């Protein structure tokens, strides 16, 4: 008897592995924006980061979930409508977008995904994007890794006098996951 | 875990005595037992005293049989380590360690601590 | 429609759910896998690894070189162990820092035995007989050789063999062997002692190390995924 | 993880000669297979296919260690060495032979870690590789490390103890004199640069101290033999000259 | 006949087994600091209890359902948009969370639910968790119990001008029971 | 997707739904069951089991050990019975704290047969006579022995049998017989008689005890889980 | 809940011989299984499965009743004790006979509980075991009643008229003089520590008063006799000494 021991069990947990955070200003607030960009990486976690750096190489459906949370910001009686964001994955190395307008943003060959507030987190599957047979958690020869895209939010409706806050949670579920040669783990800190 | 900290360490005379101590954490020092190790400076661990916890029996070195004394109390949580007739040989780095029991054996021992150093001999 | 009825639990994300979700690239072509030597199938299996215990921990030792050294230093014929050690895999600063250790630091529970095994490193030329010793738990360290040679236990001949294993059973109460840190878990006693006195050919240096490895077996298993993280 | 006891001293001598090339090794048997895979094809093939002898490096008292990289360490061996850099691809297999000789009278133990993508010390893991292509790539006389690999962290960040979960032999002067390991080609990819990735990493640490008696050699010699098995490059490029 | 008298039908009933007290408010309220933690007992109730208690030993699979129910506190006009709530099981014996910051709140291996208010009450299944063949209603030897871990909720949309109070209503459904030894019931007050 | 339509009771917890929910912990190796004796199927079998009934709960016999004694005084032939208990299972103080009762205090009905028991706990050498009586529900309670004779009972001696079962039929107008407090539920009448006068051999203490069990019969069941707790 | 009505005085003498021991029961028949449950396995096997006398303890006018432990009572027995104390684990069956003679003179009623868990008064249950491991365990002794466990309250929360749904027998002195009961091992745990927890609770309490005639013996006698049945502890542990 050992299930809850496999590779995949061993994985099968949702762990948070950032926490974007966007808004929707009536003026300039160009810091967010309205948008925020993230370089999707398990490495800015620790508690995925260590339990995936047992091993040094691995393939790995990856199952993303988000998390939108919304709240005022200021000590105002100001409404607002319920908010639609727009998730962004950009596939590895694409044009990387920067102001909330640009034309990345009508990407014909990136996904893209519109989340209406107030109902189930959002969810997407992207399958093994290697570029190599398996992802090298750590490398040798001659950091970037391996890259598994951008995340790129946005709020999509217009400029609301009574500024709203959000943060947009990402959630990285390894499915399907296989690995090869184990290191021993990391003792310290990284 | 349990991290005891090293008390009454310092600078005496040839001929004089010493007492040290050790408070408890992480467990109640009556499990495991406690004792001390003077690493002379430039050489290896060198085992002095040994004291059980529970089941009291003293065990020494040869090198300082008779002349030091080592007491228990696991009400305080605290070890005692009484050195006496003291000599300049006696100079080295202390240290207390809680092991399995009350054997004087380079380790045998868990959890040590920094290191207290009694200088007996520091007039000339 | 088909009349339908949302129950509770709708609309909640659990994190340990088993959902399929709309794959956000359709067609794409993944690279197929190769056959790359050392898959992993469970974790079970990395602690089945023959691993090196850092036995001396002390002070100046600890973090360094010399922690996975067991100096055959030259003391009394006082049976005071060379060398004793808590089966609490968790709950014993040594055996937690083993593969075997860093697997067992993520579960509540552990069944099964485990074997040590010591390889000696000595002076061919040198000769003598240790006694490794277990003591099922509950009971005081055994003090005197006397006392471990009661135990389960093998008489390890240096001149003989380099290197001795010795498996300790899986002597429990309960199904699953707590992996906590309890009070005072029982837990083995593995402990080599100075059957005789180290016998030394000409002029060798005198002094010698052991090292030892630990492993679990194929009956030894996990449950109740626990963690932590800084 | 290394437990047994073929006999001791030794038994009879039977010589690998491949091409060229002729060791006479101790015995030939306790040899580890790296992960239980033997090396295997996806041109000088016999002609390349043979053991060179790296530089003979000494270990004494003080040692730290010793390590090298493969392909790199026979980037200058004849048929292997050309065929590799007039290749923009390459895979190959190793049988790695550790040679290391005393007598009756030394005593110590020593680890031949096999660690395939050892990246070596730079916890820069906001990015590896780091030390310049020349410093990482020291060829056949090998690389050391210290009290830049720190040989307790196995010169990575993790503690040596559990640097047995990559295959390895221990070489124990009471024992074994020599240590075998055929290593397959590990990557993440079919075939790859030979040139700027390096598939594995000999790792040679004292995991016993050497001690001699009274007065003997002051200290002892260890050598390292490395044979390709399996060799393929693609595509018969450039000759130039 | 006698189905609806059968030890699966005497408990197949929801009963309430606490009520968690938390908030989100714009300062100082460290006392609920949006969080509670409370510690899985059926030993806080009565009903459920005495129910569990005409028997020794029992096996019983674990299904809870939460309600939860918002409110202002402060006579005020103020706004909030509909709030996310976060309730964890934390497996038998596992880091207990204080602050509603800390780590352990990333819980690489416990199980988390989020939930998003106004929609179906939310509901999870806890198989047999006993380190034991049963579970002890009364021990003897040399209180804990057996211990079935814990929950923790707070707000997890970020501090909102207008205080919100909440309450977390759990209910325990033992499901697929069986039970050992008789004892006489317990007459009088707990 | 496929045409659906949410109907009325959507989003609503029926605490007495049976509904399939995501399971926390998935592929959690639970601890197999072990057959420890004493499993109990349904609540009808505790009811089943004989139990001591406080027949004596008189102000300072109540609450106390003597609450179970039925003390065989020495009064006159006095047809005036010595015991009587109104079979109202819940709806009469004393029939309500047995087991057959505690059962019986949550649910709304209940049917099938009774069985009053008693052992009788004199000095051996003594005898008599005695008389168990039961009277169908409505009747008064008989009062004299002639009355009590007329009705459903058995003529226990105390010489020859110790013990004595006395069956109360399941007589009764509708299918489920009211297990709340009625007015005045009907409800049998066990009640025994001093058919003769103790006879009581040389020296002893002349005062002896008998003491009473009930339980319910295999075609005793119970409907409309009903409850209370404070 | 045990109305049975064997003959009433005596009728044959059958005594029951378990290795060196002897005892000579009253006869033999009306013996009850706990749950129809007969003591199973899962070593001193037949020299250890042998039943032991315990200390005889008087029953007069104003007695309370008495309690014991199991397998605590047993402690200081021969075999029985020794493998239980050199042991971690063990489980254990028992035969309980509880013998209690008087004449056709003498009158009242004994009831013999076996308690599975029987913990003892405490009513904290918000920490049950309580007492010191000395005092909740009284050994061979035997602990008492009183009117620390209270008799009604069957000392434990519960109203005395309810113990009939453990398993029991009444020693009723006009019917029989013995009581038997076949206890198998009950325990949330296939196997567990034996020194540390109890796993039954012996009760026997006055449910009827003693009565003798005008005078004769002021008090009578009520003896027990336990036998350990199928007893497997693990594993040969230390034999200190």
């Amino acid at each position: 008897s050992r299930s809850e021991s496999s590779i995949e069990s061993f994985f099968a947990r949702g762990a948070c592995v950032t926490i974007m955070t966007v808004d929707n200003p009536a003026s300039t607030t160009n810091k967010d924006k309205l948008f925020a960009v993230w370089k999707i990486t398990y490495k800015d976690t620790v508690q995925l980061r260590r339990k995936l750096e047992f091993f040094t190489y691995s393939r790995f459906d990856m199952e993303l979930t988000f998390v939108v949370t919304a709240n005022f910001t200021e000590t105002n009686n100001g409404h607002a409508l319920n908010q639609v964001y727009q998730i962004m994955y950009v596939p590895p190395g694409a044009p990387v977008p920067e102001k909330w307008d640009d034309y990345t943003w009508q990407t014909s060959s990136n996904p893209s995904i519109f989340y209406t507030y107030g109902t189930a987190p959002a969810r997407i599957s992207v399958p093994y994007v290697g570029i190599s047979n398996a992802y090298s958690h750590f490398y040798d020869g001659f950091a970037s890794l391996n890259d598994f895209g951008i995340l790129a939010v946005r709020v999509v409706n217009d400029h609301n006098p009574t500024k709203v806050t959000s943060k947009i949670r990402v959630y990285l579920k390894p499915k399907h996951i296989r690995v090869w040669c184990p290191r021993p783990p990391r003792a310290v800190a990284y | 875990q349990v991290q005891l900290q090293e008390s009454g360490g310092g600078s005496v005379q040839p001929g004089g005595s010493l007492t040290l101590s050790c408070a408890a954490s992480g467990y109640a020092v009556s499990r495991y037992s406690m004792g001390w190790f003077r690493q002379a400076p430039g050489k290896e661990n060198e085992g002095v005293a040994a004291i059980d916890s529970s089941g009291v029996g003293t065990t020494y070195a040869d090198s300082v049989k008779g002349r030091f004394t080592i007491s228990r109390d696991n009400a305080k949580d605290t070890v005692y380590l009484r050195m006496n007739s003291l000599k300049p040989e006696d100079t080295a780095i202390y240290y207390c360690a809680s092991g399995f029991g009350l054997s004087l054996s380079r380790y045998t021992y868990a959890y040590w601590g920094q290191g207290t150093q009694v200088t007996v001999s520091s007039h000339h | 429609g088909l009349p339908v009825m949302n129950t509770p639990g709708s609309n909640q994300y659990l994190t340990a759910d088993n959902f399929q979700s709309p794959c956000a690239l359709p067609e794409f072509d993944v690279t197929p896998p190769i056959d790359i030597p050392g898959e992993v199938k469970n974790m079970m299996e990395l602690a089945e690894i023959d691993t090196m215990i850092p036995f001396d921990l002390s002070a100046t030792k600890k973090n360094t070189m010399e922690m996975y050294r067991v100096r055959l230093s030259d003391k009394p014929h006082t049976d005071d162990p060379i060398l004793c050690l808590s089966l609490s895999p968790a709950s014993d600063p040594r055996l937690s820092h083993t593969m075997l250790g860093e697997i067992l630091n993520y579960y509540t529970h552990w069944a099964g035995s485990l074997k040590f095994t010591f390889l000696f490193c000595g002076s061919m030329m040198a000769t003598g007989k240790l006694l490794v010793s277990y003591a099922p738990p509950g009971a005081d360290p055994p003090k005197k050789r006397k006392e471990a040679m009661l135990g389960t236990h093998v008489i390890w001949d240096i001149g003989l063999q380099s290197s001795c294993t010795m498996v300790v059973p899986w002597i429990s109460n309960t199904t699953y062997r707590q992996t906590i840190d309890d009070s005072f878990t029982e837990g083995g006693y593995i402990s080599v002692f100075y059957q005789t006195r180290i016998v030394v050919p000409l002029s060798t240096p005198r002094e010698m190390d052991i090292l030892g490895f630990v492993s679990a077996c194929n009956d030894f298993s996990v449950r109740l995924l626990r963690d932590t993280t800084h | 993880s290394p437990n047994i006891e073929a006999c001791g001293y030794s038994d009879r001598v039977l010589q690998l000669t491949l091409g060229n090339s002729t060791i006479t090794t101790q015995e030939a048997a306790n040899s580890v297979v790296a992960y239980g895979r033997w090396p295997e094809y996806l041109e000088p093939d016999v002609a390349a296919c043979r053991f060179y002898t790296l530089d003979t490096v000494s270990w004494t008292k003080e040692s730290r260690g010793w390590w090298w990289k493969l392909p790199d360490a026979l980037r200058d061996m004849g048929l292997f060495g050309q065929n590799m850099y007039y290749h923009y691809l390459g895979r190959s297999g190793y049988t790695v032979h550790v040679q290391c000789n005393a007598s009756k009278f030394h005593q110590g133990a020593l680890g031949v870690f096999a660690v395939p993508e050892m990246c070596l010390a730079g916890d820069s893991n906001t990015t590896t590789m780091h030390t310049s292509y020349q410093n990482a790539n020291p060829g056949e006389k090998g690389g050391t490390f210290t009290g830049c690999p720190v040989d307790y962290l196995l010169g990575n960040g993790t503690l040596l103890g559990n640097a047995f979960v990559f295959p390895h032999q221990i070489i124990n002067l009471r024992t074994n004199n020599c240590a075998t390991l055929v290593l397959p080609y590990v990557n993440s990819l079919s075939i790859d640069s030979m040139v700027k990735h390096n598939n594995w990493g000999i790792a040679i640490l004292p995991l016993a101290p050497l001690n001699f008696a009274s007065e003997s050699s002051p200290e002892i010699p260890i050598t390292l033999t490395i044979a390709p098995m399996c060799c393929e490059f693609n595509g018969l490029r450039n000759i130039t000259l």
